[PDB]
């Protein structure tokens, strides 16, 4: 006889908050990538400095000069920030993140500019040769989705 | 933009009575629009007239138009020249633009490198002392 | 009968300006000088320009 | 771009008038549009007039295109000529647009190694004193 | 958080379910994230007091979805069943937008 | 009779991205010039030196000591920078800018302090002598609104 | 990256056009930057199913 | 593109008329469109025309396709040749594009 008003509108902000879900859950996830991305940087410095000092990219977190444990290079959404060879690879913890990105990473590798040095950002890469690194294929890479603009990089990008 | 020499010296006086008076004198033919502002005062000496006229505009007053034979004009203080024996004057133009800031008061740089200045007394006290100030590093040759 | 066809105005009328108006009334304005030859000109006291050259009048 | 030199003195005037003139002295044959502007003030010596043209458009006027044996033309200050003797022109370029920035005014390099400034008397003034001081140490050979 | 809110608190509203009652709703209750809305006894029909349903989400990943109808129990964090127990409000009184079933994707 | 709760929520995200849509565009372009400006500096030194030792400005890149080719001097917003006369020009790529300062470029141009020099940052200049410059002026410049304040120099600051 | 996304997976978003479904929704598609979203064939009025903006 | 040295002296005619004039002249048969353009002024002296062309294009005027018996083309100033006796015309390209700027 009546009462639509107050069922239709408890129905909208029902069915908004499932369109709404989608777009706060990428948005949400691009946001904790961001981060991972932020860990991996800062930590170019170190990188950077090796190779230019000594002319071969840094082994491991201690030779970089950084926290010894990978670990300890860790935040909210990131697990920890592993250097391997100059290649510094963030990793998406597994509580507090979107779903389709935890235990997840990406890597942040630079090549020899001559004088300098070039940073990359993208997928997951494993470092080949002293000029060279591979996409460290295994399947746990950050999906491009959820990866910035400004990480896009690609194994061969020069 | 050229004209005798003069002494311009107008105390509370209409811009409209400035200008007709600038007319008698041969300095074109000067008619304003009806309205244009209202009086001023300023205080020239050895100033050519058609300088004290954009001097004028500066200070309260217009702009003015030209049709050739009329010219139509729409909508103390003193002016003193300062000779510049030694220096160029356009050399002085960025210290000069710099007291004047957001400032009243003027300088109007002549071909024969002097500089001149309407304003204020007190702003034309610091003109002309920077002015001779700058020129006297100048004369030691 | 003659509106939907075509319709001009023809020009032979008066416009001949400054010989209606006083010698002493006119005011030089500027003067051009070039290859040209030189032309002056000249104002009339209703405000209009003319420009005039040596043999017109 | 080619012409016999003169001088124009253009008190109030039809834009309009000036061209016709400059046609009647056989700068081409010129015709305007109808309503182009209206009237400006100029004052030239010794300004070929293709040139006083160029710089005439500048002040207020137009800009002009030719057909070929007419051209259409559609919608004091000086100009004096600086020789410059020592000193490439294009060097002063940077220097000269400098004095401008969105003033009025204009600096015209001609191909025999010679400004040519039109502008208010005051602009004009400086420019000359700028083109002559770098000229000047370009003479000490 | 990745965990669906344990109760009302977890959730941050009206620590008491009696809190979030009606005047057909004696009140409203969050058990693991599954909200269910109580039919008070006094100014309802007859065959629907002290009956009542339930909303529940599932992860989409990234983001959820939300179903509503009868009473159901959460299981794991993605898996809920029907509070079968003889409290539901009957089919007839849902609106066609709260006739979601327990396994509802 | 109810549903506009969910309508008009998808509807004011929908003009809220229409509001941060300029903002996010000139942020973003203020932000890839930011770099023009990065990579025209740093460039300073070699210029600088050059200067000083020899008391005339460097006529090129190869003349300054630096990648003798413009293109080798790019970025990711930055398609070159160009080192003519110690005036040292940034320009804007192509691909991956704003869109009214791509292909644009800003100058960085010095002045004789005498056992020194004071650098200036500003829309495209060309030298004329070497104590002074010129507006570039052509139409390639970088607009006003995207430079930042430290960068609104004029041909003829002092 | 100044180009239109060319399809969902390109925009970062269920790869699959019928995962962005809803109840009269049977699907949201993108197509080189432009969104359009189809109403589904059940649970809808009559003169709008199947019909999409 | 090569051809006799010729003085251009353009003024104000058609487009059209200075491409014919120039298919009088051997400069292959030029043909245009109808409607490319308006008419130009232009003055050269010493300037093969394929050159001359070149150069008229810039102005105002068009581009030319050869189909190779007949071009198509379709929608003072002077010219001046400059001998460069000591340097690589090439040195001098990064200064000469700097005057031009957009102009």
């Amino acid at each position: 006889f009546t009462l639509i008003e107050l069922m239709i509108v408890i129905a909208i902000v029902g069915i908004l908050a499932a369109v709404a879900l989608p777009a706060y859950q990428d948005y949400t996830a691009r946001a904790q990538v961001s981060e991972a991305i932020l860990l991996a940087e800062g930590q170019k410095s170190a990188v950077t400095e090796y190779y230019l000092n000594h002319g071969k990219w840094p082994e491991n977190n201690t030779s970089a000069g950084v926290a010894s444990s990978p670990t300890d290079i860790k935040g909210k959404y990131v697990k920890e920030v592993e250097v391997k060879n100059g290649v510094v690879t963030a990793t998406m913890l597994s509580s507090g993140v979107n779903n389709e990105i935890k235990g997840k990473k990406l890597s942040l590798w630079a090549r020899r500019e001559n004088g300098s040095v070039k940073w990359f950002c993208g997928q997951p890469v494993t470092r080949t040769d002293d000029d060279t690194v591979a996409d460290a294929k295994d399947g746990k890479e950050i999906d491009t989705k959820h990866l910035p603009s400004t990480c896009r990089d690609n194994f061969d990008a020069k | 933009y050229r004209g005798k020499r003069v002494s311009f010296e107008f105390k509370d006086i209409d811009i409209q009575n400035l200008l007709r008076v600038i007319a008698e004198i041969s300095k074109k033919n000067i008619v304003v629009a009806d309205d244009v502002s209202g009086k001023v005062t300023i205080r020239l000496r050895n100033v050519p007239w058609d300088q004290a006229l954009d001097l004028v505009l500066r200070t309260k007053a217009l702009g003015k138009e030209e049709f050739g034979n009329i010219i139509r004009i729409a909508p103390d203080l003193m002016v003193n020249l300062l000779p510049v024996n030694y220096a160029v004057a356009a050399d002085m133009a960025a210290r000069v633009k710099d007291v004047l800031s957001e400032r009243g008061s003027v300088t109007v740089d002549q071909r024969t490198n002097v500089l001149i200045v309407k304003d204020v007394r007190s702003n034309t006290e610091r003109a002309r002392s920077l002015v001779r100030s700058l020129d006297t590093q100048t004369p030691q040759v | 009968d003659e509106l939907g066809p075509v319709n001009a105005n023809p020009v032979a009328a008066c416009n001949e300006p400054l010989c209606s108006f006083d010698l002493d009334q006119l005011k030089l304005v500027a003067v051009v000088t070039g290859d040209a030859s030189p032309v002056a000109m000249v104002e009339d006291p209703a405000g209009r320009g003319h420009i005039v050259r040596r043999n017109t009048r």
